[PDB]
């Protein structure tokens, strides 16, 4: 429920953080 | 968008490829720089010496 609230928060954090590192690798 | 990403990945590959190809050109160019310098030094020492040798 809000399990999914806090979970979508931290999980899209890890997900878009990894993809942020991916595009950051494309830059760096 | 994945094909756009495919373009992006090939682009980063080609960018680092351009880095290293400029590096390969620089490696030969500095190899050439040292070749002209040191080979020039050797032939010059040899030339004034052989001048000195036969004239002596």
């Amino acid at each position: 429920s809000v399990v999914l609230g806090v979970l979508i928060f931290f999980g899209k954090g890890v997900l878009s953080d990894l993809l942020d590192n991916r595009k950051q690798r494309i830059l760096n | 968008l994945g094909d756009f990403m495919d373009k992006r990945d090939a682009s980063i590959k080609e960018q680092l490829s351009g880095v290293k190809d400029t590096s390969s050109e620089v490696k030969q160019l500095e190899e050439q720089a040292n070749a002209v310098m040191r080979a020039a030094r050797a032939e010059i020492s040899a030339a004034l010496n052989k001048m000195k040798k036969e004239t002596q």
